[PDB]
């Protein structure tokens, strides 16, 4: 939420200009928007139609450079390394973060080794590093390193723009979540009739107990 | 008395021109009141002979005015840094300087009193703060001094914020920070190896306990650089006079920073964050979107 | 003399300081940090422990000295073995009276 | 209505006074309305109070039967189970507080004392009847409030108790019934000497309309709380005393069993035990249900 | 009868109204029985009856020693004193037992502290072989005074420490069905005795 | 109007000084108009204590205040006197602020917040609304704090908003449903009722989300991307714990219980067999 | 008789269902009067109870035998052979008796079976009752040859000394399944109701 | 008869179960298999019955008794569970002739299986000991069934029709368990025979004693010299005159001593294989070498191979090794070997009391307690019911 708000002030400004740019003007832009240290988010750019006919004409490299940084981490980048251009060393330490982000998306616990071969570091030290002053004290996440076990904890995180591919997710798991909440409703509900139908049951059975012997008494006395 | 007193001064000032304050030291030497006083505590302090002097201008201080345009507490806070140096009176002057700082912001006079004065007073004041240790006030006048004010624009920006909020400080940046802390070669004391040093050291480690779960001792030393064995030293003793909460083992060789609860609370705040989340993303729609 | 009385006094002191925080303090490191041969280090710890003073115990294979960790719910398993115990005998004294 | 309650009608108030009513009979009373702010203010006190008890007083006006309790407040007083008229220590701040208070919006006159008993009962020992007895002597409308604040927090609800203290010699011809309540075996020996001196009253909740309303707001964003809390948290001593303490009563009725061979300590031991194991299995629901509701499965 | 150790040693200290026998048993039957907080509060602690002590210095370095974790050199004092010390009616009577018991009381002693005792330092330090020491543990473990088990691969006595938790689960679940087989019996043999009083 | 503040630090809130402002506006009011058209609905004066760790100001009591008409400020004798009562009671806990019934801050408030920076040098302002409305959704107060500023070189002291949590203890929880809902069953559905209750708020709240997805993913409903981020990070923490270390306390915790359950079963059966044997053996005599 | 569940089990391999099949079907047998002395598949019976391991009942299922059958047969006397070992627990004589007198044509396969059982079952007490163990007690236990007692037991991670020919033992790995209860509300419920009596 | 020939109508005509045939018992109470065979079977009832008891009233056997056991046989089995429940004495009877018939006519097992069927439907609550149940015992036992005659052993069985009838389930019902490697019921059922009321001293009480105390050294692993308290006056004062060689054997087994163990069975052989014991003792002789090594569990933590045989005087390494695998597949006992050094580790439990597989056995654990509560109640409510208790508490 905090990191939320952060981002929304830059983001009007972005677009308002980016609206409004023109067909060379918006290849400036593009690499100071995934250069700021503040904006994480990029899709509304994306979604902005102005990018939607760039596509095809020679600033077709600044495209997918956006959809990286929509969606898209280190190793992806590795592989496509040619075709994209050269990053300042500023653009390539805000997709370091945005690699944390994505791991953290589909787990809690971060072991070491994954970390490693994701974000390309030798030692504990360097990665340990790295963590500190570039993902937990910017805001982005908030979590606990271990060193015996050689994980890192990652309770509260921020998520990334969606992919194409990812609502249909979301709604099943949204309605799995409201289902098993409306399921323990009527759960909890025969258990109190339960009890009650029991208690009744016996108040009855007990009264037959009593109505028994007390004919009986009078019977032989 | 008096008469003489104004003579030999006005020897002592024109050698203090030439490159002569500890000649002017002993000729001045040999809010009326205030001024009389201020005049030779200040060839006193700047030439740091105010001994003699501070004694002087205290017994006066019973009979200072306060007229127009008193610099004496200016110079009270200059005595101050002096106490500051020994008497570690840096609480009272902090708060002291921040009078002096963009607070009393008018005319007053020229720029000399109202523009550069107060900078340089706002600057001493932060380094004074730092200086002392613990302090709860030290830490309650620490978040006036971040909250707002021109300490953003000030260039000890970084040291006060890493400070405010606990923070790991580097190496490189407490170096600088001491580097530049030369107000009169007392503060920077090598007393068995100063006092910044534990003080350093003492913060750093602080602000890992929390960082942190566990930790190696080797990996102690990388951070704080300093040897294990030294590491291990002031871990103990930190520990021992519960400032901070933690267990050590050798076999290991680790320093087990627990400063927690147990998981079922650990997992009550998970859920307490999960539910007030919910809330936020409501309330952030309803009242914004419609 | 006094000396005997005088040493104790001080070099314990400095030893209890010394092994307060820590879970698993080594036998030769008390002998360098307080300038003493390791066997009197071994026998003033063992005297401290028949004393209670100190709560773990010490390891004679490999030099360290198990201080005694935190301690989990302990009078709860005991009061329920005394639960335990006293429902034992009242079972048994009634059922064995039908005869 | 709701804001009738207050308005201390001095010209009404010194009315009461001069009659008397209460001087022939002990039974006068038989009502103790409790304001909405001095049950919060006194749950919160004992609360914080730990496993030592505290003292405190509470300010109210009366009207017929009913002894209104308005606000109340605290008093450096320790160890008020130990010291019969404890409160004359701190007698120079009664007067300051209640003359300090008058001036702004306090005018009612202090009708009785307040303590805390922790986690052994809700009743009134020997050393708290003899207090009650000399202020019940000087100040004809006095009361006694006593609550506990471990089972506050164990159970369900607050362990409130009001008493009032019989006249010496007076016995009453009528015997009524109480409920059953857990006693520590280190505290029935006062109970069982000192049971026909203090008859209870009744006790009931109000509230004015600004305070309704800010209730009702208030525990609309309670529902967070209810889910997200674990109260048996540090409850792994006390439970190890009850258990600890219901062995005993077991030995003793095991030893009173084979000399002779309610019902005597057997039917009431088995009201201890389910009094004890039901509070925790009712806690070990809320974490099934917390635990189903959260913890579903990965997707 | 008259044959106790702690209770016929403080007797016999506290003599109403010769003295070599006053300095000599006394606080050599109490370390038999009194533990340690008893023995130094009679001995060190004791400067009245330690006066007499100081008659007796072999014995109060005994005492001393015994306080100070030196067995080898206050059992090696008694062995030598031991054809002189029961010579004395008062020891004569029995010295054996007392001497067994001094014996046990070193070997608790020694084992309390540690958690990993070497068996093979024992046994020069006790001046015994490493199988009668073993017999020796045996023997006083069975009697579950010295909790631990010994193992007999390295020479290593590993001290053994309850869980109490694990302990409690299998007392409680054996007691649940000793009671419910019992109860069904107690059924079974009421209808018996129903049946026979009808006839 | 009045910024966001930019301190840092965070304030808990406690219901105790909730019932206490209330109260003391309801006395005022009651008395001044006749109790048998209230003028001007009446303002009340005090301060509230509180300590302070690290960057969390705790605000737990308050106590009332004499406003001097006189000087139109607060008369020192009095602050004086309620301080030194409430510190011998207190040990812990001092000044942060003064509180005040009204609407909304004005810089009246200002000159006489000036006098409360003597204790406390940074104090904060906490207001409630008395205006009884029931179309509002959540505690009429608002938190305000001291902002020094250089604004045109006037010092201009402006007060600013703070964000605020009302964060109360399992105890207070007890009492205010007690009060709030007070019985005009059993013990198994009272219990089960509360959480009954609490997950009909929270699926009512599921629900409301849920449409809004669903009518962005088919309907119209022009992309709010915004939202889908925060809705993505609440998603990625639903299993809560999930780790082995959870569950083996978990499920240790859960046979400790049924440990108990077992014993005090045997202890009613227990109870249960005695009296019966009683009954055989006076109908059935051994003694024939 | 109407011997075809019988028939219809070992044709369709239900060996583990065949020793309760005979059991109940040989009490109608007698009840109506059939002969079943000399008809009834005796053999196959004292086999099936091998299988499922209630070598007890096939003691006395054994006690029995028609005198005349033993010495008509030589099948039941094999099959009784298996069966001693087991009785004494004789862990590599089994596969002694095993392959013995050849069996019939019948009992093809469902010897076999039973004999790969054997080794699966005595697998599981090596892995959890042993740490070093020669290969040369490896393969009287497993049964097989040294030169395939040492192959089988790495393909399962037990590592085996090139120089002294032992085996050290090592147990594995675990698994994690899962409860899926569902079923812990409604049992509390039942608990706390029967307490408050 | 006359009203026999109606009775044949009114068998497939007036049923009248609690009515038309409740006369026409009452009347027969106050063929020659020739109309009897044109009679109905389920229908007939009482009737069947009537001329099954009436055709096998002769002394008649061996040609008759195979031609009525295969009928009864059908009878038995193709019979109302109504008409079988109103069954009297009549009913027994019928059953008792038909085991008669197998145990003559040749192996005791040709009727066992029909014997079985007629308990169930008889019997109308499971916690009912009809007189059937020594009846089936007995033949099973004897008829080598051990397996079959198992099914019917139960524990809800709470009532005693006929004292006779439960101290002959109980002595035959423990002896099933014991054949069958039961020892943990067989304990149970034969502890009852011993604690059950009697005035004097009986054979059944005697023998089932004994085979007690060698069940329990094979399980328990000690010999209480004292009789439990719950139990007959007269056992207490006599039961040790006629089990004077069985006690000396416990003795010797709590010592330890394995030699006077293993020369008392041999100088005593020829009382103890008087009594058909010696096969169970010989049981017993090997359990000491398995109680021995148990004992060292709680001794030691690391021992070798050869210092096992010395300890327990066993033998060779491999003689050691071989009862240490032994007593791991039982489950006594948690070790593991090497081969190394020949040494035994002896581990500890590995139960932790922290899975969910122990949440199932706490739960029924609970469950059988619930159900163990309702037992004494239903106790209660009659005894305040009984006429008798008013009176004397009036
Ligand atoms: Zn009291």
């Amino acid at each position: 939420m905090d990191i939320e708000q952060k981002q929304a002030e830059i983001i009007d400004q972005l677009v308002k200009r980016a609206s409004t740019c023109k067909s060379e003007a918006l290849g400036p832009l593009i690499i100071e928007a995934t250069s700021h240290p503040s904006l994480f988010a990029f899709s509304e750019i994306l979604a902005l139609p102005n990018v939607a006919q760039l596509e095809g004409t020679t600033d077709s490299v600044y495209l997918d450079l956006l959809r990286l940084f929509a969606h898209g981490t280190w190793g992806d980048y590795k592989c496509n390394a040619t075709r994209l251009p050269h990053l300042s060393p500023d653009q390539i330490l805000k997709l370091k973060q945005l690699t944390v982000l994505t791991l953290a998306e589909s787990n809690k616990v971060l072991p070491y080794d994954t970390l490693m071969v994701e974000l390309d570091v030798s030692n504990v030290r360097e990665l340990e590093d790295f963590l500190i002053n570039e993902c937990m004290y910017a805001g982005i996440v908030r979590g606990k390193l271990d060193q015996l076990k050689r994980c890192f904890e990652v309770p509260f995180a921020a998520g990334r723009d969606l992919r194409p591919g990812q609502l249909g997710n979301m709604l099943h798991t949204l309605s799995n979540w409201l289902n098993t909440s409306e399921n323990l409703l009527i759960s909890i509900q025969d258990k109190i009739k339960w009890a009650d139908n029991m208690s009744e049951m016996d108040k009855k059975h007990r009264k037959e107990a009593e109505e028994g012997v007390e004919e009986v008494k009078k019977s032989l006395s | 008395e008096e008469q003489a007193l104004v003579i030999r001064e006005k020897l002592a000032g024109l050698y203090e021109s030439e490159q002569e304050w500890s000649k002017a030291a002993q000729m001045l030497s040999g809010n009326f009141k205030l001024s009389k006083c201020i005049q030779i505590a200040r060839l006193y302090l700047e030439d740091d002979d105010a001994v003699n002097a501070e004694a002087f201008i205290n017994k006066a201080s019973f009979l200072v005015s306060n007229s127009q345009n008193e610099v004496l507490n200016l110079q009270y806070k200059v005595c101050y840094a002096r106490i500051l140096d020994m008497k570690r009176k840096f609480l009272e002057a902090a708060l002291r300087y921040y009078g002096i700082s963009q607070i009393e912001q008018r005319q007053i006079g020229d720029e000399e009193i109202d523009e550069n004065a107060l900078e340089q007073a706002l600057s001493a004041a932060v380094t004074c703060t730092i200086l002392a240790g613990a302090g709860p006030q030290r830490s309650r006048v620490l978040a006036t001094l971040y909250k707002d004010e021109r300490c953003s624009k000030l260039k000890i920006y970084p040291i006060l914020q890493k400070v405010y909020l606990e923070r790991i400080l580097r190496r490189p940046e407490i170096d600088a920070f001491s580097e530049e802390l030369r107000p009169h070669q007392k503060a920077s004391l090598p007393d068995k190896s100063t006092v910044l040093d534990r003080a350093m050291i003492e913060h750093n480690l602080l602000s890992a306990s929390k960082l942190y779960t566990n930790i190696r001792f080797d990996e102690l030393g990388t951070l704080l650089a300093i040897d294990p064995r030294k590491a291990e030293k002031i871990a103990a003793n930190m520990i021992g006079q519960d400032r901070m909460r933690g267990s050590i083992d050798q076999e290991e060789a680790v320093i087990h920073f627990e400063d927690d609860v147990e998981e079922l609370q650990q997992w009550d705040q998970q859920i307490s964050g999960l539910c007030q989340a919910l809330n936020d993303i409501l309330d952030g729609m309803a009242k914004k979107g419609m | 003399n006094y000396m005997e009385d005088l040493l104790k006094k001080v070099r314990t002191q400095v030893l209890l300081k010394l092994i307060k925080p820590y879970t698993k303090i080594g036998i030769p490191f008390i002998s360098k940090e307080l300038n003493v041969p390791e066997t009197d280090v071994t026998e003033l710890l063992v005297s401290l422990i028949l004393d209670s003073r100190i709560d773990g115990h010490i390891d004679e294979m490999n030099r360290y000295l198990l201080r005694g960790d935190s301690g989990n719910g302990r009078k709860l398993h005991k009061a329920v073995d005394k639960w335990n115990s006293q429902l034992k005998s009242l079972s048994s004294n009634i059922t064995s009276r039908v005869c | 209505t709701s804001d009738n309650i207050f308005y201390y009608d001095d010209t009404s108030q010194t009315r009461f006074q001069q009659e008397k009513p209460w001087e022939n009979d002990p039974h006068y009373f038989k009502r103790v309305k409790i304001s909405a702010l001095a049950l919060l203010k006194m749950v919160v006190h004992a609360r914080s109070g730990g496993t030592i008890e505290i003292m405190g007083l509470m300010q109210g006006k009366t009207d017929g039967d009913t002894i209104i309790v308005m606000d109340a407040f605290a008093l450096p007083v320790e160890g008020t189970e130990t010291r019969v008229n404890a409160q004359d220590d701190a007698y120079e701040y009664m007067v300051e507080y209640s003359q300090t208070n008058k001036l702004a919006g306090r005018l009612e006159n202090v009708v009785g004392w307040y303590h805390s008993h922790p986690g052994y009962g809700c009743w009134l020992s020997g050393i708290d009847v003899s207090t009650q007895r000399l202020n019940q002597q000087h100040q004809e409308p006095f009361l006694a409030v006593v609550i506990d604040p471990t089972r506050t927090v164990s159970a369900g609800k607050v362990e409130i108790g009001a008493f009032r203290t019989y006249s010496k010699g007076y016995k009453p011809p009528d015997e009524p019934v109480s409920e059953y309540q857990t006693i520590p075996l280190n505290k029935i020996e006062d109970f069982g000497v000192h049971c026909k001196q203090y008859y209870s009253l009744d006790v009931t909740y109000f509230k004015s309309s600004l305070d309704s309303h800010l209730l009702d707001l208030l525990w609309n964003k309670y529902w967070v709380n209810t889910l997200s809390s674990s109260p048996l948290l540090g409850n792994g001593d006390y439970v190890a005393g009850q258990i600890s303490d219901l062995a005993e009563k077991l030995e003793q009725a095991e030893s009173h069993l084979v000399q002779s061979r309610d019902e005597s300590q057997l039917t009431k031991i088995t009201r201890d035990s389910a009094k004890i194991t039901v509070e925790q299995v009712h806690g070990l629901m809320s974490q099934v249900i917390k635990d189903e509701l959260f913890n579903s499965m990965r997707q | 009868e008259l044959k106790k150790y702690k209770l016929a040693a403080r007797k016999f200290l506290d003599v109403n109204p010769a003295p070599q026998d006053i300095a000599t048993y006394g606080g050599l039957c109490a370390l038999a029985s009194f533990d340690r907080s008893e023995l130094k509060q009679k001995v060190i602690d004791n400067i009245n009856f330690r006066n007499f002590l100081e008659l007796v210095p072999d014995v109060r370095e005994l005492i001393n020693d015994f306080y100070s974790s030196r067995y080898a050199s206050c059992l090696e004092y008694l062995a030598s004193l031991k054809s002189n010390l029961l010579l004395d009616i008062h020891l004569h009577d029995h010295v054996d037992t007392l001497y067994d018991q001094i014996r046990k009381k070193a070997l608790i002693q020694y084992t309390l502290p540690f958690v990993s005792v070497d068996l093979s330092r024992m046994a020069d330090a006790f001046k015994t072989s490493v199988s009668g020491l073993e017999k020796e543990l045996e023997a006083l473990i069975t009697d579950n005074q010295i909790q631990a088990r010994i193992d007999s691969h390295n020479k290593i006595l590993y001290a053994r420490h309850a869980d109490q938790r694990n302990a409690t689960f299998q007392k409680v679940l054996q007691m649940g069905n000793e009671f419910d087989r019992d109860v069904r019996a107690m059924l079974l043999r009421a209808n018996l005795l129903k049946h026979e009083y009808h006839a | 109007m009045a910024p966001s503040s930019s301190s840092g630090l965070t304030f808990k809130l406690h219901p105790l000084v909730m019932l206490n402002i209330s109260d003391h506006f309801t006395r005022v009011k009651t008395q001044l108009n006749p109790p048998a058209m209230l003028l001007q609905n009446p303002r009340v004066y005090g301060c509230v204590i509180g300590l302070q760790r690290g960057r969390t100001v705790e605000i737990f009591n308050s106590f009332e205040l004499i406003f001097d008409p006189a000087l139109d400020t607060l008369d020192r004798s009095f602050l004086e006197k309620k301080q030194e009562l409430y510190k011998k009671v207190f040990p812990d806990f001092y000044v942060l602020g003064w509180y005040s019934t009204g609407s909304d801050a004005t810089e009246s408030d200002m000159h006489i917040h000036k006098a409360l920076m003597d204790i406390n040098e940074s104090p904060v302002y906490v207001l409630l609304n008395p205006a009884i409305n029931h179309a509002q959704k959540d505690l009429p107060v608002t938190i305000y704090e001291s902002e020094f500023h250089v604004i045109d070189g006037i010092p201009q002291s402006i007060f600013v908003h703070t964000s605020y949590t009302i964060e109360t203890v399992e105890a207070e929880r007890i009492s205010v449903d007690h009060v709030a809902h007070l019985k005009p069953a059993t013990q198994l559905a009272a219990h089960l009722t509360g959480i009954h209750s609490a997950i009909k708020m929270l699926n009512s709240r599921i629900r409301v989300l849920y449409q809004h997805i669903v009518a962005m993913q088919k309907g119209d409903k022009p992309c709010e991307n915004s939202v889908l981020r925060q809705v993505s990070s609440l998603l990625r923490s639903l299993p809560a714990a999930e780790s082995e270390k959870f569950n083996e306390n978990f499920l240790m915790e859960y046979n400790d219980k049924l440990l108990m359950s077992y014993l005090a079963m045997i202890t009613n059966c227990t109870s249960n067999m005695n009296e019966v044997v009683d009954k055989f053996n006076t109908a059935y005599d051994k003694h024939s | 008789m109407d011997l075809s569940p019988v028939k219809e089990a070992l044709a369709a391999k239900s060996f583990d269902k065949i020793a309760d099949i005979c059991d109940t079907l040989m009490l109608q047998v007698a009840s109506e009067g059939i002969e079943y002395h000399d008809d009834w598949p005796y053999a196959i019976h004292l086999l099936g109870y091998f299988y499922v391991d209630d070598c007890d009942s096939a003691r006395f299922l054994w006690k029995r035998i028609p005198t005349a059958i033993k010495e008509r047969k030589p099948e039941v006397v094999a099959a009784w052979g298996i069966g001693q070992k087991l009785w004494t627990h004789d862990y590599a004589g089994v596969y002694e008796a095993i392959r013995g007198y050849d069996w019939s044509q019948e009992a093809k396969d469902m010897v076999a079976a039973f004999s790969d059982l054997y080794t699966k079952r005595m697998f599981q007490l090596l892995l959890s009752a042993y740490s070093t163990i020669t290969i040369h007690d490896l393969a009287l236990f497993l049964g097989m040859t040294e030169d395939d007692a040492t192959t089988y037991v790495v393909e399962n991670g037990w590592t085996v000394d090139a120089a002294s020919q032992m085996a050290s033992v090592k147990k594995q790995a675990v698994k994690r399944e899962q409860k899926v209860d569902s079923s812990k509300l409604q049992r509390l419920t039942e608990y706390v109701f029967h307490l408050e009596h | 008869v006359n009203s026999v020939e109606a009775v044949i109508t009114s068998i497939q005509g007036l049923s009248g179960s609690p009515e038309d045939l409740s006369a026409l018992h009452d009347l027969l109470r106050g063929v020659n298999f020739s109309t009897l065979d044109q009679l109905d079977a389920s229908k007939h009832s009482l009737g069947y019955l009537y001329f099954l008891e009436v055709l096998t009233c002769g002394p008649v056997s061996k040609e008759k008794a195979a031609y009525e056991i295969p009928i009864i046989a059908r009878f038995i089995n193709s019979c109302d569970a109504g008409q079988i429940r109103l069954a009297s004495y009549k009913f027994v009877s019928l059953c008792k002739i038909l085991k008669d018939h197998v145990i003559a006519l040749g192996d005791p097992l040709r009727g066992v299986g029909p014997l079985l069927n007629a308990v169930q439907k008889l019997q109308v609550s499971s916690k009912r000991l009809t007189a059937l149940h020594p009846d089936v015992l007995q033949l099973c036992l004897q008829a080598k069934s051990y397996k079959s005659g198992f099914s019917i052993l139960s524990d809800d069985i709470v009532e005693i029709d006929q004292p006779r009838d439960f101290f002959l389930y109980s002595y035959y019902g423990g002896m099933i368990c014991i054949g069958l490697k039961r020892f943990q019921k067989a304990l149970e059922l034969l502890y009852n025979v011993v604690t059950a009321p009697m005035h004097q001293v009986n054979a059944i009480a005697l023998e089932a004693y004994k085979k007690y105390i060698l069940v329990s050294l094979i399980h328990n692993g000690q010999f209480t010299n004292t009789l439990p308290k719950c139990a007959s006056t007269a056992a207490q004062r006599s039961f040790k005159n006629y089990t004077g060689p069985y006690i000396e054997l416990g003795n010797c087994y709590n010592d330890g001593k394995i030699g006077e163990l293993e020369a008392l069975v041999v100088a005593r052989n020829a009382e103890f294989e008087e009594d058909k014991n010696l096969g169970l003792v010989k049981q017993a002789v090997s359990s000491l070498y398995k109680r021995n090594i148990l004992r060292l569990t709680q001794k030691y933590l690391t021992l070798s191979l050869q210092d096992i045989a010395n300890m327990v005087q066993l033998g060779n390494a491999k003689e050691a090794e071989m009862h240490v695998l032994q007593m791991i597949q039982d489950g006594q006992i948690h070790a593991l070997i090497n081969q190394k050094d020949g040494m035994v580790r002896f581990l500890e439990d590995p139960e932790q009391y922290k899975s969910s597989e122990m949440i199932e056995i706490m739960d029924s654990v609970i469950q059988r307690t619930i159900g163990l509560s309702k037992n004494l109640l239903a106790m209660d409510e009659s005894l305040s019911c009984d006429p008798l208790y008013l009176g004397k508490v009036g």
